[PDB]
């Protein structure tokens, strides 16, 4: 099961502050200590800080300016990353990390995206992406779903609820007057579909929503 | 049983209990010092087994003040430790001398 | 603190081909070096502890070797799945601290 | 209070009072010589702990021969410290065993 | 001796912004380095002690990081009255060294 648990995203206004979480399970000892690091997009790992639980005390890289305080709270296993005074330049992954005082992160959580904007929260519009009606289609077909007008990132898009995972091909988001927009493309032996459902699962973390849309040949 | 054995087997005991203490606080106070070496419990171990052997191979140590001081700890229980166990011994040789003697 | 160099920044091999990943560190470490995996849009995952400890549920494909300050992380015949970025972390002294990565392409 | 507790406590205030010193005085001896490290009291007064100890890091050391001269008085007042802790023990185990003995 | 090696010699920066200055060591030092500022006509004055460790009455947009052989001096958002000299000092071995020197200009 997972071990470490991080919210999806965070949406903070320039200036704001904002507290991270991590939820641990599995195997807890004394000697267990929790990692933050910290990723930009198209960047590598830069470690933030550390701490341990059992005893509460905390360690920060020295090398970077001090946007961090950490804490831990034992009874419910969870530790926590209070980043203050942001700017667009904290904006970023944030990932939580396990380490059994060995030196190596043997787990890591699925990371904390955080936005540093004045703009305002928008859920995505989902809409189908099938063939026109003069499309030749081969020994497969290709489908897909329009994800737009959304803010901020990111968006999680599964189809047919994960089972479905060969051939599947999400774009990068793109963005445009404070809005983002990304396609992600299905592609399943022709004779499959339709007689076989295919839908795209869109979750927006930021905006707490998660909207499917079957994918129907047109009228 | 003797005195001079059950404190011998207690130095024992209790050395052992401050080695694994000692590597835990050592970890505790040396992590957030930049270049520190002792910052993993498994090698801390080690370290506080030469530290209380006084062996000496250098290959680590603690560079924060209250890594020494656990150091120090270390240090002292050992050398106590290990001179318990001659006192001992030395205890056990004149009780038998004594009887080779008729006393 | 410790910098650890991994150059260079993006590597291309042919598909089923040996390649070779390397990290250098400014100063000797031991063999206290990690590596983990990133691939697009992932988290990191543990490859290799200790420069050449194997981590269960990894490819029998992937090994590492060095100590020091020169270490290399390799995979053996490369593989689509093998694509992502690559990363390795030092634990010798404090502040732990990571390479600056490196892309594979095939 | 026995003979060999009093001295025994002796030997610990005379102990720590040779650690001042020596720290101190190493400071003193090694300023000056190019190259030294042993020039600062804080880490003096750890050099001088360990070098009472007989550990061995290593870490730090003299380089003149008054910081030297200091260092081998530190030894021995350690050694000799610690090693009368050890008959202070040893006449404690020998009197008790006696009397386990009905002597 | 320790020959303490301060470059660039002059670091120009716009207001309100983050800047570092570097010394670098010709040996390692641990940690013994100690921050100083001087403005024009004025004497020296401690920034930093032991490299990273903070002084009352100083700013706290003043701090320092480091250890071995390469320190950082640095300073969030700067303003007018850190133009200044800033020099770097070891204490690590005997006899004591400064560096050469780096000039803030904004």
């Amino acid at each position: 099961q997972v071990q470490l648990q991080q919210p999806g995203a965070e949406l903070v206004k320039p200036g704001a502050s904002v507290k991270l979480s991590c939820k641990a399970s599995g195997y807890t000892f004394t000697s267990d200590w929790i990692h933050w690091v910290k990723q930009r997009p198209g960047h590598g790992l830069e470690w933030i800080g550390e701490i341990i639980p059992s005893y509460g005390r905390a360690n920060y890289n020295e090398k970077i300016q001090k946007k961090a305080t950490l804490t831990a709270d034992k009874s419910s296993s969870t530790a926590f990353m209070q980043l203050s005074s942001l700017t667009s330049e904290d904006s970023a992954v944030y990932y939580c990390a396990r380490e059994r005082g060995d030196g190596y992160f043997a787990v890591w959580g699925a990371g904390t995206t955080v936005t540093v904007s004045s703009a305002k929260t928008t859920p995505p519009s989902v809409y189908p992406l099938a063939p026109g009606s003069a499309a030749q289609t081969n020994s497969m077909v290709t489908l897909g779903c329009l994800v737009k007008g959304y803010f901020p990132e990111p968006v999680t898009v599964t189809w047919n609820s994960g089972s479905l995972s060969s051939g599947v091909h999400t774009f990068p988001a793109v963005l445009q007057s404070d809005l983002y927009t990304l396609s992600s493309s299905v592609t399943v032996p022709s004779s499959s579909w339709p007689s076989e459902t295919v839908t795209c699962n869109v979750a927006h973390p930021a905006s707490s929503t998660k909207v499917d849309k079957k994918i129907v040949p047109r009228d | 049983s003797a005195l001079h054995w059950r404190a011998a087997g207690a130095a024992t005991v209790l050395l052992v209990i401050v080695l694994l203490a000692g590597s835990y606080l050592a970890v505790l106070a040396e992590r957030g010092a930049p270049g520190a070496q002792l910052i993993t419990y498994p090698r801390a171990l080690w370290w506080s087994v030469e530290t209380a052997t006084t062996v000496g191979y250098g290959d680590l140590y603690p560079v924060t003040l209250w890594g020494r001081c656990v150091a120090v700890v270390v240090m002292v229980a050992g050398i106590t430790s290990f001179g318990l166990v001659t006192a001992a011994l030395a205890t056990w040789f004149v009780g038998r001398e004594q009887e080779r003697r008729g006393h | 603190d410790i910098l650890l160099t991994q150059s260079p920044a993006i590597l291309s091999v042919s598909p089923g081909e040996r390649v070779s990943f390397s990290c250098r560190a400014s100063q000797s470490i031991g063999t206290d070096i990690h590596w983990y995996q990133q691939r697009t849009n992932g988290s990191p995952r543990l490859l290799i502890k200790y420069a050449s400890e194997s981590i269960s549920g990894i490819p029998s494909r992937f090994s590492g070797s060095g100590s020091g300050t020169d270490f290399t992380l390799s995979i053996n015949s490369v593989e689509s799945e093998d694509i992502a970025n690559y990363y390795c972390q030092q634990s010798n002294r404090w502040p732990f601290t990571f390479g600056s990565g490196t892309k594979l392409e095939i």
